[PDB]
RNA sequence: GAGGUAAAGCGAAUGAUUAGAAGUCUUGGGGUUGAAAUGACCUUAACUUAUUCUCAAACUUUAAAUAUGUAAGAAGUCCUUGUUGCUUAAUUGAACGUGGACAAUUGAAUGAAGAGCUUUUAGUGGGCCAUUUUUGGUAAGCAGAACUGGCGAUGCGGGAUGA
RNA sequence: GGGUAAACGGCGGGAGUAACUAUGACUCUCUUAAGGUAGCCAAAUGCCUCGUCAUCUAAUUAGUGACGCGCAUGAAUGGAU
RNA sequence: CCUAAGGGGGACUCAUGGAGAACAGAAAUCUCCAGUAGAACAAAAGGGUAAAAGUCCCCUUGAUUUUGAUUUUCAGUGUGAAUACAAACCAUGAAAGUGUGGCCUAUCGAUCCUUUAGUCCCUCGGAAUUUGAGGCUAGAGGUGCCAGAAAAGUUACCACAGGGAUAACUGGCUUGUGGCAGUCAAGCGUUCAUAGCGACAUUGCUUUUUGAUUCUUCGAUGUCGGCUCUUCCUAUCAUACCGAAGCAGAAUUCGGUAAGCGUUGGAUUGUUCACCCACUAAUAGGGAACGUGAGCUGGGUUUAGACCGUCGUGAGACAGGUUAGUUU
RNA sequence: GGUUGCGGCCAUAUCUAGCAGAAAGCACCGUUCCCCGUUCGAUCAACCGUAGUUAAGCUGCUAAGAGCAAUACCGAGUAGUGUAGUGGGAGACCAUACGCGAAACUAUUGUGCUGCAAUCU
RNA sequence: GGCAGCUCUGCUACCA
């Protein structure tokens, strides 16, 4: 899958409310904070004796992930998110197909 | 089963009068393996109505023992007597529907003399079901 | 190897032919369907005799081969190899299946053999010959009947050879120039199409 | 493994008619549908948008909605022990006016015309349809038509 | 050696196209897109500006489609132009403009939208759409149907487009197919378009050819020579015609030298008639007999 | 209205398939011509043409029976003209209306211990058998589906006996 | 990174070849950490198997003695006596 | 899987065949004619498609935003997928139009938690500011047992609740397989189809084989074989009487009525089976809950001890071998 | 009646081989300054209607024409099928009773009809 | 998913 690094979609920002030029980037999940309430609760539950208190997922089945595009408006810097289908290979702004050539 | 219910034939040896059209003939064809029918004469109709004639009065089975019973229920259709009713059935009249529906289904006995050796095969093939066409009178004489 | 034929006598399954869906199917035992003087012209053999099925049934390719061989052997022995033209009129296109060659789990069988599905009144074998060779050809078919299961009738045809015309309509169309040879068969005149080609192909056509 | 996809089993239902493939004749696009019209549903295989499900192929219903290229049709489907009202969006290529309307709407006009004339003539007319009745008596002439006697024929083999 | 192709099975299974597709005259894809109307605008028709060019004529018709066949609203032909003062070049780009203006004015006369929606009375070649008047009926909307004719910038069909638009009809369009459109600099040079509207290209050809190849000028521009029409007075021929077209756009049918019955009787003499069944049967019998 | 099963068809498409016949080999070999000419001849095999025997659950032009959708009015039909920001070039339509006309043959049959509506809760969620259709299997008192009727849950007369 | 098997344990396949044939001392080839050594055996361990030969008997799927490409014998998981 | 293989527009016509053109030939490229699609359309198969949905070219991001309705599976719940609109904002085209991903039918995922985007809005409750945290709306990180626990073995030391819903006997249905018997008659038999046989086929019987099934029995019908004893069947090995021969005699072979009468002693093996030695008129085949264990015996199998080989890291396994093992 | 433009149904309209076509129309046809598109003004664009032609297109007619369409004392009330019996038959299957009812085949006939506008010997 | 060395080996980490 090859997706161009720019895109003109609708901007939901109050300033724009229209199709503007956007910059496309792949979304990357942030680092899990230690002070998130679910993390704070988990650490308290794990302390002391009792062993592992919550379940740990093992039976992985997916071999891909859904790629999310981060679209930042060049006018007002409002971001938007778009999930794509499951692809094993994804590049941003790769070389476009050239039809009519030999091996 | 639904066809026999719509002909008001919900027991064995129950008899009813039907006016022949395309619709009622195609009804009777469906019930043919379960019924014996034919063309009734005037004397057969008279004997049926006289001996086993009952009227549907307020959803009750009332004997036709007096002409006032017939008049109170069929005078708006110009039926004032048991003979008016017999005529209306026999010469299929403009008010055949009301007169035949007013008549409770006839509850006949078993034949005096029995049926043929095996009832449930067509009259043509030596049985009893289907259209026998003038021999319904002999059968009714046996059963009425 | 082969089960008794009683295991496959009746048309219990839908027709199961060779296709893109079953491919590893063996060949039928019968490969030759025309015997005797198959190149004889229509006028040489006026008499047709049929072996007709009185059964809705399945006949194995093995039985077809055996009956064909029996009839051919007898008729060539008694009257000569060129005194008749025998044709087998049923082709085994239905594949029989065998299971054993667990239990009932996964019991879909493998191809085992071939059979022809015949109806009542269906012709199994046809023999065109001369009239004087009737009793021989009949006796050739009557023996072949022993190789088949069920009931078969030997019926002398009303028609001229393997043609669809009676022995009288054929003579009428023959003396009227409406029949021409085509090798072992004939072509009949048509009153439709190009008039010139029709006239050229049937020069002796006494038009009315 | 069972397969129960949307268009399973529609191999022949959604086929075009023999020698009738290709472009749609434009009378299909010139018909006018109003709310309350009775329409037959027949999927056209060459238009895949707005296509009915295979259940509605061959069903007749009432138009309830009219859009740019489609009509909404109300269908009653049996689900267990009752009917459920189904609302199907269909492009007009899969829709045709039901010919049962035009016959009954003509009988309404004919009844109105017959009734008004009878009032003008001061007589009566009966407008209820009647089933076919048994035929009356008749006399069959045999001049040129003397009865020909037939017999069952003997058995013959024709092969 | 090879299989004969035109078998009876080939003919039996052949599905002939639509009659008017096999004639190569109707593009049914485009026709479906043009004709089909929004189903919630129930019986309101879509009106097409059918523009067709023959070798000698320009046909412009305003058409709405129905189940029994298309119905003409009005029609203007190029051979009507001599009535308005244009006698030669009845297939110019300018003749196309004149035909479009004529059909627009005639349609608006038929509807009653003459005083309202006059159009572009002073043709300067600027791109413009007929705007509706507030508190009044909307302009007659018409869609261009160029049929199988190719879309090129400078084509004559868009001459009828521009004429009809200037005549007061609302015909949706863009100016990037007009003569004088700069594709690199996406603006319309209205001077060159105005040149084309008033026969400027033809007049310039007359002037440029006269001083270079006089013999070809004598053959190509004969009618102008025997009409004493020079280049400088070419424009007025159109400029007056426009005015004349606006003065009386009503249709005047040609007075017919013969009646319908006379035409039919004359034409029926030159029409072979099918042989009776008996005639061809006798022919077959004779051909059989002469074969002996 | 819808359908593609039974049947039928295959000198109709696809696929399978028996036999000859007549042509072309110029883009098949063997032999015989040829001193060598690829230019003939005998042959088999190829194709081509018109025929011929036999077939298809996952082939088909055609195409049932049974089963199946809708309609058979008063919430209808017709006439006139009111509303809108929708729609039309519009005074066009769309939808919903005011007012007027059509009365029990108010628009097929037959039947109707009446129609409609609601709440709440039990048991059950092993099934089996018969006719017909039907799948696997050599078959099975075998395994699995379709429609109906039964047994289960049911005694009574008959089948000696028997869900 | 090194040591250690009287630690746990492990201890190979495919073709050709000698003035008949058979076998293969010999050679080639793949490959291991090493490729089962001394011994022993159809043994309480061998499937095929009631192995083959000898002896014992009139006759022995038993016994014993031989043989050994040993399904899957073998050295202090001790081998042979 | 695809930034096009999505969207719009335009132009063109495909597979293949024939006839022609230097090298060039069966296959290079060019030309004409024929060509209903016999091509192609990402991927299964089916449907669909010819001035296109196919091939090539031009422009693009509608594969966008907001939240409702509907179809399928359906409980008319969820998920997936799809349909027709409303309100925006766009692409494309002269335009009508078309476009809310892929021509259609598959290509996918809850609560809790985390993370990002949006609103920069609400809350941190004695009052504020700034960090931090918590909320609201939409995605993503995943459960493939796919309406979604967090999870290795062994038990031959074993336990419990049950199950004839279910295996290991007999019995019952069936008879493929096993066994036995016919019909036809190409051949064999010096000649000669049928004395004796008999291919290619085809019809049966039997329940002495083994399967198939799972109806009965799991609050138990004592599961191998032998010994002992009785009886029955006949598809007859012997004995009685006979018919046939490729019957000279003798011997033998084929067949009929026949179950009256008999059908053995041993070596090896737990064996059923087998295989030899020997006698004999003959050493036929079977059934009776695969007769027969409150009749026996207990060699085998199949509790617990123990050894070996192979397998396993191990506990242990072996339908492999071996030895000892309460018979009321 | 012919012809053109736009059509409806979408072969009774298609296909093959011949022949004819007055008037108008349509068509082929001529040219390259201009808008435009190509390897190629062949297609597409524009210009002239001037120099020519019915040769082709188009239209009609012909053919025991191919195909297609329709019809039927054609085949055939056949094949199939709903319902029934303590019908036949070891079975495979079959007959009968009350109903529905083909396809192929055969024969005959036909070979576009038509709406709006304009135009014409 | 973090470190680190030679497309990658080693160690460490594990609530959907
Ligand atoms: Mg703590
Ligand atoms: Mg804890
Ligand atoms: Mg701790
Ligand atoms: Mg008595
Ligand atoms: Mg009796
Ligand atoms: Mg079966
Ligand atoms: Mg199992
Ligand atoms: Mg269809
Ligand atoms: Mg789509
Ligand atoms: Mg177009
Ligand atoms: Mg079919
Ligand atoms: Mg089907
Ligand atoms: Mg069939
Ligand atoms: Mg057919
Ligand atoms: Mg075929
Ligand atoms: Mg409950
Ligand atoms: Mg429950
Ligand atoms: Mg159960
Ligand atoms: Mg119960
Ligand atoms: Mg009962
Ligand atoms: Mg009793
Ligand atoms: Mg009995
Ligand atoms: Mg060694
Ligand atoms: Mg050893
Ligand atoms: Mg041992
Ligand atoms: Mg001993
Ligand atoms: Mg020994
Ligand atoms: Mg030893
Ligand atoms: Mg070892
Ligand atoms: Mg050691
Ligand atoms: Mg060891
Ligand atoms: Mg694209
Ligand atoms: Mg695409
Ligand atoms: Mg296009
Ligand atoms: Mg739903
Ligand atoms: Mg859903
Ligand atoms: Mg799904
Ligand atoms: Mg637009
Ligand atoms: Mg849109
Ligand atoms: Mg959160
Ligand atoms: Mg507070
Ligand atoms: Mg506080
Ligand atoms: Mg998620
Ligand atoms: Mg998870
Ligand atoms: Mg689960
Ligand atoms: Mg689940
Ligand atoms: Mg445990
Ligand atoms: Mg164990
Ligand atoms: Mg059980
Ligand atoms: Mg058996
Ligand atoms: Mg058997
Ligand atoms: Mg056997
Ligand atoms: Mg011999
Ligand atoms: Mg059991
Ligand atoms: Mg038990
Ligand atoms: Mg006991
Ligand atoms: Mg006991
Ligand atoms: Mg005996
Ligand atoms: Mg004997
Ligand atoms: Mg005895
Ligand atoms: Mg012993
Ligand atoms: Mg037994
Ligand atoms: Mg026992
Ligand atoms: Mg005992
Ligand atoms: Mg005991
Ligand atoms: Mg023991
Ligand atoms: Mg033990
Ligand atoms: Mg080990
Ligand atoms: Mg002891
Ligand atoms: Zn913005």
């Amino acid at each position: 899958v090859n997706v161009p690094k720019t895109r003109k979609t609708y901007c939901k920002g109050k300033e724009c409310r229209k199709h503007t030029q956007h910059k496309v980037t792949q979304y990357k999940a942030g680092k899990a904070s230690l002070f998130a309430q679910g993390k704070r609760r988990y650490d308290r539950k794990q302390s002391g004796y009792g062993g592992q208190t919550k379940q740990i997922f093992h039976k992985k089945a997916k071999t891909t992930k859904k790629v999310v595009l981060r679209l930042e408006c060049v006018v007002c810097k409002t971001k938007a998110q778009l999930p794509l289908k499951r692809c094993k290979h994804f590049e941003l702004g790769g070389d476009k197909k050239q039809k009519g050539q030999a091996l | 089963r639904k066809v026999l219910q719509l002909l008001r034939l919900t027991q064995i040896n129950a008899g009813v009068f039907v006016r022949l059209t395309k619709a009622t003939s195609e009804l009777i064809k469906l019930a043919e393996p379960y019924v014996a029918y034919g063309y009734p004469s005037l004397s057969t109709i008279r004997q049926l109505v006289y001996k086993r004639g009952f009227g549907k009065v307020n959803k009750q089975r009332i004997a036709l023992s007096d002409n006032a019973i017939i008049e109170a229920n069929l005078g708006k259709f110009n039926i004032l007597s048991i003979e008016d009713l017999i005529h209306e059935i026999y010469t299929v009249g403009p008010n055949f529907k009301q007169v035949s529906n007013f008549l409770w289904p006839f509850k006949l006995s078993n034949p005096n003399g029995g049926f043929r050796a095996r009832k449930f095969q067509h009259f043509i093939q030596g049985g009893d079901t289907g259209n026998r066409e003038q021999f319904i009178n002999a059968l009714v004489k046996q059963m009425n | 190897a082969r089960r008794p034929a009683r295991c496959y006598r009746y048309c219990k399954n839908k027709p199961y032919p060779k296709s893109r869906y079953n491919r590893a199917v063996p060949d039928a035992k019968i490969r030759i369907y025309d015997l005797g003087r198959k190149k004889a012209t229509v006028d040489e053999f006026p008499l047709c005799i049929h072996l007709v099925s009185n059964e809705l049934e399945q006949l194995s390719s093995e039985a077809l081969e055996a009956a064909r061989i029996c009839a051919n052997k007898y008729i060539t022995k008694v009257s000569g190899r060129d005194s008749f033209h025998l044709r087998v009129r049923v082709h085994p296109f239905h594949v029989l299946r065998i299971n054993k060659m667990q239990g009932m789990r996964g019991a879909w069988g493998k191809p085992h053999g071939l059979a022809a599905r015949v109806s009542i009144g269906q012709i199994i074998m046809s023999a065109r010959t001369k009239d004087s060779n009737k009793d021989v050809v009949i006796e050739g078919l009557r023996r072949a009947r022993y190789k088949f299961p069920g009931q078969q009738k030997i019926i002398i045809s009303k028609k001229w050879g393997f043609t669809p015309l009676n022995r009288d309509e054929y003579i009428a169309k023959k003396t009227n120039g409406e029949v021409i040879d085509d090798g072992a068969y004939v072509k009949f005149l048509s009153r439709k199409g190009n008039l010139e080609a029709n006239l050229q192909q049937f020069p002796n056509y006494q038009y009315s | 493994g069972k397969s129960r996809g949307y268009r399973s089993g529609t191999r022949y239902a959604f086929q075009r008619d023999f020698k009738k493939h290709g472009a749609i004749p434009l009378s299909t696009y010139l018909k006018v549908y109003k709310v309350g019209d009775i329409v037959d549903i027949k999927a056209n295989g060459s238009i895949q948008k707005g296509m009915p499900h295979k259940y509605y192929h061959g069903k007749t219903g009432i138009v309830y909605n009219v859009t740019k290229s489609s009509v909404g049709v109300i269908i009653n489907k049996v689900v267990g022990n009752r009917y459920i009202e189904k609302r199907v969006n269909l492009r007009v290529e899969h829709v045709k006016h039901s010919a049962c309307r035009q016959e009954f709407l003509n009988r309404v006009k004919s009844n109105a015309a017959k009734k008004r004339e009878a009032k003008a003539n001061g007589e009566t007319v009966y407008l209820k349809r009647q089933a076919a009745k048994p035929r009356g008596s008749r006399i069959i002439s045999t001049e040129g038509n003397i009865p020909q006697t037939l017999a069952p024929v003997a058995y013959e083999t024709f092969i | 050696m090879q299989k004969e192709f035109r078998t009876s099975a080939y003919h039996s299974r052949f599905q002939t196209p639509f009659r008017r597709r096999q004639e190569g005259k109707t593009d049914y894809y485009q026709r479906k897109r043009l004709v089909t109307q929004h189903k919630a605008k129930y019986n309101s028709p879509k009106y097409r500006l059918v523009v067709r060019f023959t070798n000698k004529d320009i046909i412009a018709q305003i058409v709405s489609a129905h189940i029994t066949g298309d119905v003409v609203f009005t029609a203007a032909y190029a051979h009507e132009l001599p009535r308005y003062g244009i006698k030669y070049g009845l297939t110019n780009w300018s003749a196309a403009y004149a035909v479009g203006l004529l059909v627009a004015r005639r349609a608006l006369q038929k509807l009653g939208l003459d005083e309202t929606y006059t159009g572009v009375e002073e043709v300067e070649g600027e791109f413009e759409l007929t705007e509706a008047v507030e508190d009044g009926p909307r302009p007659f909307k018409v869609f261009l149907d160029i049929g199988l004719q190719r879309t090129t910038t400078g084509a004559r069909v868009f001459g009828v487009l521009k004429g009809a638009s200037d005549g007061g009809l609302y015909v949706p369009h863009s100016p990037n197919r007009f003569p004088g459109w700069d594709i690199e600099a996406e603006e319309l040079d209205a001077e060159l378009l105005r040149k084309y509207i008033f026969g400027g290209h033809v007049a310039e050809y007359m002037e440029e050819l006269l001083d270079d190849d006089e013999e070809k000028y004598k053959s190509i521009f004969k009618n102008y020579i025997e009409e004493e029409i020079e280049s400088e007075d070419v424009e007025e021929i159109y400029a007056n015609a426009h005015e004349a077209i606006r003065a009386d756009p009503s249709f005047k049918p040609t007075e017919k030298k013969f009646t319908k019955e006379q035409y039919k009787a004359e034409s029926k003499k030159y029409r072979q008639q099918k042989l009776t069944r008996a005639e061809r049967q006798a022919k077959v019998a004779k051909k059989i007999a002469e074969f002996k």
